[PDB]
RNA sequence: UCCCCCGUGCCCAUAGCGGCGUGGAACCACCCGUUCCCAUUCCGAACACGGAAGUGAAACGCGCCAGCGCCGAUGGUACUGGGCGGGCGACCGCCUGGGAGAGUAGGUCGGUGCGGGGG
RNA sequence: UCGAUCAACGGAUAAAAGUUACCCCGGGGAUAACAGGCUGAUCUCCCCCGAGCGUCCACAGCGGCGGGGAGGUUUGGCACCUCGAUGUCGGCUCGUCGCAUCCUGGGGCUGAAGAAGGUCCCAAGGGUUGGGCUGUUCGCCCAUUAAAGCGGCACGCGAGCU
RNA sequence: UCGCCUCCUAAAAGGUAACGGAGGCGCCCAAAGGUCCCCUCAGGCGGGACGGAAAUCCGCCGGAGAGCGCAAGGGUAGAAG
RNA sequence: GCUGACUGGGGCCUGUAGAGCACUGAUAGGGCUAGGGGGCCCACCAGCCUACCAAACCCUGUCAAACUCCGAAGGGUCCCAGGUGGAGCCUGGGAGUGAGGGCGCGAGCGAUAACGUCCGCGUCCGAGCGCGGGAACAACCGAGACCGCCAGCUAAGGCCCCCAAGUCUGGGCUAAGUGGUAAAGGAUGUGGCGCCGCGAAGACAGCCAGUCGAGUGGCGCCGCGCCGAAAAUGAUCGGGGCUUAAGCCCAGCGCCGAAGCUGCGGGUCUGG
């Protein structure tokens, strides 16, 4: 699958718990934090769920 | 009675509508599309024709189909029409709406009153090919007292009566 | 002086206005509205003066159609209370309106006249107000 | 300093609440006993290895798994399908 | 495998109402009886028993019909998960996902499982 | 298996009401009265609509039914600083500010002949009295007056007095 | 006002406060209980001696609006009547 | 010892938003019309009429927390996947709390008042009155501060001077210092889109209508501004001062800018 790399670039305190959480999930714990990911429907399904704090690029 | 339609293929309705076109469809038996047309040229029209009247619509493929109209969805508020329906006709007969002709007016005068045109237009079957300009009324008696309802029209050929038939079409009461 | 004759309940919640109207909002018998151009409730006093205006203006002349109807009830505790002690005593009532609703309408008479009498009622009214006429407000076939 | 004077309501009252409802939803597996609606009526009716009891409660009459049924006019079944 | 009827389930009104035609050889009914079993707050009406002259009138089965009932898109709206804006407020607006209800076209005078009896 | 309006209904004793301005302690700005604050229903002022009033004639003077605001001086609503203290009416003395102006200066309409009014517009520079009655605020009254304005300053001002 | 039950408020699981809206309970039935077997409502339109506008009788039409001791809701005639 | 939050797919459960009028009520206009009022008019009891009150029924229009023929988004739950997290589950020792506050959204109360009051979901302050923005300012915007640096890149917000960085570019509006905070309502204030009147049947405005020889009027959409606008110590958009802007709308490039992120050294705790 062509993976993803997702940025954390937007702040989330201030924002739901669930979203917090959802980072944690894939695993972005600083800002600026970059990381590489399956492509699968999980993964993607909570990326989605942070679309807003996260710049999404494709690998 | 003709416009200029377009086909419409998945532009956002809000675009066509920001950009003074009026989206819709068409449909019949048979077609369905999703087209638009400009707002302007087709309320010049619809300003007459309405759903009593054929329009004819040319497509961009030159193309000019028979329609009536089956319905104007308005946004409530900025009263005006969001999306409008087209009928295709062929010639199976198929139902409308026919404009009527309120000759003279009431004798019921003395006491304020005034007319009350409950139905400017009557349901009736008729054939494609058979379409009526309008009917016929006889409006002169009419007093503050007595109304009329039912088949007392004078109803011509490929006509069929699509109502009750016994329903009130125009009554004269008092002031306010 | 306009209201119901039975209600089911005495008082009822405040509630919202969420935006249009819903319905009514098409002309369907004289052949002049008074439409709204906002939200509000309007009270059966504001209701009663506005169509009297009307009347007085083309006296006892044409037809006038009152279109909203005022079924809440307005609640309101006594003067200089404080907080509490169950809900308010019933005051008035009110019709409650949304931006494209037609409240008023009318027949048998002059465009001159209509246009007029109607703005006068516009004036006794808490809204904005704006007249209209029958334009493909015929939802037949 | 002019106290304004209020009334009363005869009013403040509500019953307890009685938690009502499904407890056990389509493909939970379930224990013989275990009850799966609390209701106040037949809202559901008893199906295949489902008993009912005085005051309507639905429950599994053996160890399976659930599945539901809306029959139209006949109404709504739970059934439990058994696993053996 | 193909008809028709008799049972008996499933789908849950597109199965329905109302109209109109049909069917008695076989099934089935209505029917003939009220001795016997069994019955009626009074009634052989119903339930039940013994029958087989008569009828398909009733009821049931099969066909046609859209007046009523039922179902019902597509398109477009409303509403909104989530993201963001305007207003002093009532409330309004843009993004990206979801998307009615009414209504228009249209459709419908049912479909099917098992077992029996008859061509 | 029985005896509970143990109903203040998870049920203090088997058994129980008042008052304190003669009052005390411990606390609270967790909670009222004064003041401020938020709010502005009420309150004061101004505006929109033009049914009608005004012999005639919607606005000289007026405005039904209704509509929209301003101000924050009323009575309140809320309980936010203050209960290890923010003295809490009115009077006097001392002022200073606002204009929505009571005189005085301009001015336009007038149902303005003159004189004198009415009404609105601009304008606080200066003025805005002496008494009777009540603690009074305010008010009514006497005699005057060009006039005898209405408010804010913790219902200005008690480490200034009463 | 103080416990208990129904409805709403309650934002389509559950739960959800206010001196918010609005009602009930502190009983009752030896048949109003167990089982077996039968039966089907309210209305409406005719028609019928005393007979109202429903006394009892007949005939059509009537899927449920009747009824289920009592408040409300749910449920329910393929019965809980 | 992988079972957690959160996520993907499947399956149930649901009666709100919206909508609707089939039930329960409310409701406008019309038709038809049981009763009743009342006129015609008599007791032989009938009978005719009613711009009166008024069931059902019909047509056309609506309303509802305690209405629903209908019904989303979402929410709850089980299964199967991902998910090693200052996740989860189990047994025990020690607590503090049991006084909340604001903001947004959804309701109630209230007056569609309050730094009001009561719940619900969320979030922050509380304990983050540490850091940047907002003139100043718990909770609005940015962002979670182990220590050090005379390094670098960004966030919100900014780039005429105070004050870091553009008196940057391209196109419009506006003439009120609007901007620099208010409504009904008024106006031949401006600008931009629309569509009709009707003009050598040459009056749109001006002197006898001839001359006059052309443009005239009327609506409808949209932007910016004007009056409506009066309170009490000295004023003011934070201040200077801004007018083809240093205002407003639309485009774009670069820079500035935090204790955010990088770089470099160091410390500590966990796991390997």
């Amino acid at each position: 699958m062509p993976r993803l790399k997702v940025k954390l670039v937007k702040s989330p305190i201030g924002y739901p718990k669930d979203q917090k959480a959802a980072l944690k999930a894939l695993g972005l714990r600083r800002l600026q934090q970059e990381r590489v990911l399956e492509d699968t429907p999980a993964i993607r399904g909570n990326v989605e769920k942070v679309a807003h704090l996260v710049r999404v690029e494709v690998v | 009675y003709r416009l200029k339609a377009y086909y419409r293929e998945g532009e956002k309705p809000s675009a066509l509508r920001r950009a003074g076109k009026l989206p819709g469809v068409m449909y019949n038996r048979h077609l369905n599309r999703k087209v638009y047309v400009d707002l302007v040229e087709f309320d010049k029209v619809f300003r007459q024709a309405s759903i009593h009247h054929v329009i004819v619509l040319e497509l961009p493929d030159g193309q000019s189909l028979p329609t009536l109209v089956r319905q104007v969805n308005l946004d409530k508020r900025r009263r005006r029409p969001e999306h409008v329906d087209f009928f295709v006709l062929s010639d199976e007969p198929v139902e409308m709406y026919v404009p009527l002709r309120f000759v003279g007016t009431p004798a019921g005068v003395r006491a304020g009153g005034v007319l009350q045109e409950i139905h400017r237009d009557i349901l009736v079957k008729v054939s494609p090919r058979n379409i009526p300009e309008f009917i016929e009324v006889d409006v002169s008696g009419l007093e503050i007292g007595d109304s009329l309802h039912a088949s007392d029209l004078k109803l011509p050929p490929g006509v069929e009566l699509a109502v009750s038939p016994e329903e009130t079409i125009a009554a004269v009461v008092p002031p306010e | 002086m306009l209201m119901p004759r039975r209600m089911k309940y005495r008082k009822q919640q405040r509630g919202r206005l969420k935006g249009a109207t819903k319905g009514g909002d098409y002309v369907a018998f004289g052949d002049y509205g008074l439409v709204a151009l906002e939200p509000a409730w309007i009270t059966a006093q504001q209701i009663e003066a506005a169509r009297v205006a009307m009347v007085r203006h083309f006296r006892r002349g044409g037809k006038i159609f009152i279109r909203i109807f005022p079924d809440k009830p307005y609640t309101k505790k006594p003067l200089e209370v404080r907080m509490g002690k169950g809900k308010g005593n019933v005051e008035g009532y009110v019709a409650v309106v949304k931006p494209g609703r037609v409240m008023f309408e009318v027949a048998g008479v002059t465009e001159e006249q209509a246009m007029e009498a109607l703005r006068i009622a516009g004036h006794k009214l808490p809204i904005k107000t704006k007249i209209v006429r029958r334009d493909a407000y015929d939802e037949a076939q | 300093a002019h106290k304004k004077g209020l009334g009363s309501t005869r009013n403040g009252r509500d019953s307890q609440a009685k938690r009502l409802g499904v407890k056990r939803y389509e493909g939970q597996v379930v224990r013989a006993g275990n009850i799966l609606v609390r209701q106040r009526g037949t809202r559901f009716k008893p199906g295949k290895n489902v008993g009912m009891g005085r005051d309507f409660t639905l429950f599994a009459l053996v160890d399976g798994v659930v599945e539901f049924q809306d029959r139209g006019r006949l109404g709504r079944y739970v059934h439990v399908r058994p696993l053996a």
